[PDB]
């Protein structure tokens, strides 16, 4: 039995949840995670897309109870975590950078990915695009020229460690070549796109395998 | 520009991001900041009027774009604006300003008494209001990417919102029951398109994101809407006319994120202060 | 949590304790203390509003839990609170706060115009209002553990209370007369459940505790309700809008405890002061 | 005698035997024989009147027991009879005669304009008529073991039957959708008992055997009712006022037993003769 | 995969069907049988309770197509068949006896049980009773003093062959002692009671096992 | 003729009254007691459960006329009195302890039981439980492991005299062992539970016998 949780205090999950169910893997259970009890049942965790200045705030209740548990889950237990859009930002070392939005900000990130990241630098919400990507992995999932849902996404400006593996990149005709779309660092996976908004389930499958391996450890 | 390629599949995709969120109505930068601070996934910008002007019946129009630009550069959460019903030029103007979402709103003065905006002609997604399923589906037919209840705007009274939620909820589960033959006459009764009725049937719910709006004044109100199956909540006067906007704003967000947990709902309702006075004059 | 095991037999058991008692509506600690002092078996906590706010039509919601907690720790008699009709989340919140009884009240602004709270889902017993037997039985059907007349809240006029008492009293003694065949059509007329109608028939009275409420302004009023077969009395404005709340509060309690003794009724009515002004505007 | 021990579970058990069957209305022994020959699981005995008497408005009462006895000893299939609505003495009489089932029928002249027979008081199972779910459930509440649609008796026009079938079908699947809170107000709207509403909800259908009746005139009519989820069919004038009663009777039975097989439906409709003339005067 | 059919052209089956589903046996499929195609999919068949002068008529269509197929199914293929109330009558050699109801009567019975049987001899329908029975079998099903639903049932007057095994009897205080309730003859099972009207599933289980064995043959 | 009165100025009596009538004892008359006249007809008195800050207040009329008559009844005449829930509180020496509720409080108790008692220390009204109990008496009434209706009950914290006999205790898995349920001191009986809410009538019988014995004196 493999249990993957999806942080649900807000963001777009019943998709992420749906998209993992699309895998149709008998051993796999998905749950909502809204508290420390739920988190304790998880073999791996997805921190989905949505606001962050929201997702973080949700974790701030009862004197940062959930926040602290998540930090422990990521850095002490070294359990697999997949931070997508907003979640990717919340795994990042540097977040770019909280002019007013700063409140307890230094503690703002959960950490886990040694990168510098830029809160959606792309115009607004009526410009968000889509993509096809490239992949530097041998995993069976990743197949032909895949697709993405880069929607008002964040920008990975810096890689800060050799430990960080650039998992996927893409080339756009308005953002330059070799834009970093996916990174992996130990027990952390980070994506700037929306995996739940395209029909294929490649990144869900990949993260599932990560969680599966984590156990057999 | 326009949708119904798969920029749609794109608009829908974008709106899903809002699920579980609270969008807040703001009149100035101070209010925007309070909203961002409280965990709001977005703010909706309103005309800034004094109480004395409120008496009069002035024509309510879309806001000056400069006032939107001013507020947007002091926050990083989503930014929404309102246009008058059927006023497609106000929409064209805000589209060019790169706003995140438009609300074709019945709270502003109607610009066209027969026709709504043809919303497919825009890349910016629209939200529209409804009080029942036919109305909701007609708005989606016209190109809305998101729906909200109308409720009773500005009264602090939840009753209408609740009614509208239940009306749509029932018609949907019922529609889902009928036989293939009966669906046609029902379509004619709702004065709605058979295609979207069949799609609602196949999805077992409303085919777009669906928020509660109008009259939400306590955390309890908010959670109640969520427990009835809504995807989220718009709040306005309930926050900024309360005794403690900041604390009220934060508690409403917490409640929406934890709407099934009575212990948290209790906890975030303690020592909240006075809620908006409100008005029970139908 | 929920009833209809024998925690019910339990809720009923708990409510029986109230027979012969007077529950009093209080706005602050001073009022609570006066009520406790006067012999009240319980207080019902109300929102504290000034007279100037009273003009307006503000939405009346359940009280801030903190204000309940503040009053409860300064007294040892029972503590009750109000929730809006159909507002199950306000109920969930006060359930968690360990209040003694909830009043799903028509004096607050309705939250749901079709549905009442499903009261079986709570361990806290509910009281509900009625003007007639069908209504009463539908509330019990929904899980109410106690019933009161609606009367005419806040007017200081007893007339409606009396009507409602007599209406229920008659329908009950009559129902008790009919033959086994006739009971069915009668059930359909009252729009009430046959099971509870048969149980009312077998008990020869209302199957739950039954209090008078609304418009009680003098000891005389109170006793009259008791002489008509009520189990007790809620009083609010009749006390705290009188000239001498403390003396009035005490005399009302004495009268309810001695409702058949004219000599005591006289004695406790001497030099009482002015009763609440009231309002005869139907 | 009376039910609601498990002689009920007994009555229900007995009625289940009828599923998939056709019951036929007969005026004499010749008609009974034709019915038995055709595969009818039962006959329902009617008063034998000439056409000239038909014009008048004579009071239609339960049939002379002797005429029932006479017909019953010339066949071995089930034997049913009719009583007037609310006429419990007619029922007592036919109970003593050991008839298989009673129909408390609206086609006979009402005996009591307010009350139906209290059917629990009998060991003989009752069938009753309905046009909607509330009505159906009130009959079951009163003790009916089986239900039929009313349709439009004697007209040879299926249209009312169909309506009544669809009305009940919808209300049932809808009721099955609602949330636990909403079921109460709905019970009050149907003016039906909450217990039986909850039981319909749990069974996902009508809690008793449910036959179509009134206006069935061709095999096609019969099968249509079955395809809409009915358990069986009553037929009267459609057979014995047709050109070829025997052939029509047999084909209707075949159609009911094979209602999903178009090829059989076609086959048993060939060269059927003229159907009952009928009447389209609402 | 074991498929048992229940003749459904009329009678009380969705019970019988329900009562077999109550067995909760993974391998078991139940189907309605209304034609020769359906019958061909069956490993065993139940011919339920209801009218017979009805059930037989239903089988008479298209020049006795289904009747003939049933006779072949019972006597040539020797597949297990369970005739309850009406179905018990339709398996019987002698049926008692069709004063007027006679039409093609000699062919009326499918045959299979060499017994003489009496169309419900018990008063009418407001006398039908219930029972507790006795059993002469070693099968695991049959347990403590079971119950029945003898409702306006038929009476087995004669056993006509030593091949016929009396499976169950009962003693009533108004019909005599040793009333025959259940018989078995080769691939045929016959019961005069209503097995579907009591909560227990003993006879359903027994017939299932019969069908199961039939295959392993 | 034995007359037992039930104080009826408020509380739950028509049960208590009913529950004494269930005894079916020919000699026994039950009356409501609301005034000194009523009290003068009583051989024994029950002071039932209900509010106390209510029952005491009811006694306070006409310058403590009834209160004074009750104190004389209990302490001078030494007539048998049974204080249940609220009554038990009103018979106690020490009442725990009237933070605000104090009015004329020192005279608050009628006295009669030398114990210290705690106004319902158990949560609120949605926790009240039930019990089974133990008994240190030879009285015929008390039989097998009885039951109680401990509903939002008071707590007997201290026994202040050797005169006080602990009549019935019980052990709970949330309040400790040896919780004092029933006490007796001379002409006074005190119980913290609701005897009228269970079907059995043991305590009613016991108190009857006490009143009966009191006369034969």
């Amino acid at each position: 039995e493999i249990t993957i949780g999806v942080l649900s205090l807000q963001g777009d999950f019943e998709p992420h949840i749906n998209h993992f169910i699309k895998l149709q893997i008998p051993s796999l259970n998905i749950i909502q995670v809204r508290n420390v009890h739920d988190l304790g049942l998880c073999d791996g965790l997805v921190i989905p897309g949505g606001e962050s200045t929201t997702v973080r705030r949700c974790c701030a209740y009862e004197n940062d109870t959930l926040y602290n548990a998540l930090v422990h889950f990521i850095h002490v237990l070294k359990k697999p975590i997949w931070g997508t859009c907003a979640g990717c930002i919340l795994l990042s070392k540097n977040v770019e950078n909280i002019k007013l939005y700063s409140n307890f900000g230094n503690k703002f990130s959960f950490g886990g990915l040694d990168i510098t990241i830029c809160r959606n630098f792309y115009g607004s919400q009526n410009d968000s695009f889509i993509c096809s990507l490239n992949i530097i992995s041998d995993s069976s999932a990743f197949k032909k020229d895949l697709t993405a849902a880069c929607i008002r996404a964040p920008y990975i400006r810096e890689i800060l460690s050799d430990e960080v593996k650039v998992l996927a990149t893409f080339s756009h005709e308005s953002y330059g070549p070799n834009i970093i779309a996916a990174v992996e660092q130990n027990n952390c996976l980070g994506t700037v796109f929306n995996p739940e908004l395209l029909p294929h389930t490649a990144f869900q499958q990949y993260f599932y395998e990560k969680v599966k391996n984590y156990k057999y450890s | 520009d326009y949708a119904d390629n798969d920029s749609i599949l794109l608009k829908h995709g974008w709106c899903e991001m809002l699920k579980g969120g609270v969008i807040m109505d703001v009149k100035n930068v101070e209010q925007a900041k309070i909203a961002e601070k409280a965990g709001a996934i977005g703010v909706m910008i309103l005309e800034n009027i004094p109480s004395e002007l409120r008496n009069t019946d002035g024509v309510a129009r879309s806001v000056d774009p400069l006032k939107i630009e001013e507020i947007r550069k002091c926050i990083s959460i989503n930014v929404l604006a309102k246009v008058r019903i059927g006023h497609f030029v106000e929409a064209q103007i805000l589209e060019e300003l790169k706003v995140d979402m438009l609300d074709e709103s019945e709270v502003l003065t109607m610009a066209d008494e027969y026709n709504h905006i043809n919303k497919h002609k825009f890349k910016t997604p629209f939200v529209c209001g409804c009080t029942n399923l036919g109305e909701a589906l007609r708005r989606i037919s016209e190109g809305a990417s998101m729906i909200r209840t109308k409720g009773e705007a500005g009264t602090g009274n939840i009753i209408e919102a609740i009614k509208h939620i239940r009306t749509v909820n029932n018609e949907i589960k019922y529609l889902c029951s009928l036989d293939e033959s009966e669906v046609y006459n029902f379509a004619k009764k709702l004065r709605a398109p058979i295609d979207l009725i069949l799609l609602t049937r196949k999805l077992k719910r409303l085919p777009v994101v669906n928020f509660a709006a109008g009259g939400i004044a306590t955390p309890a109100d908010a959670a109640m809407c969520m427990q009835l199956g809504m995807d989220g909540v718009f709040v306005g006067s309930g926050i900024f006319e309360s005794e403690n906007p900041q604390k009220m704003a934060s508690s409403i967000v917490m409640a929406v994120s934890n709407f099934n947990n009575p212990k948290i709902l209790l906890n975030v309702s303690l020592g909240l202060g006075k809620a908006m006075h409100g008005n029970t004059a139908a």
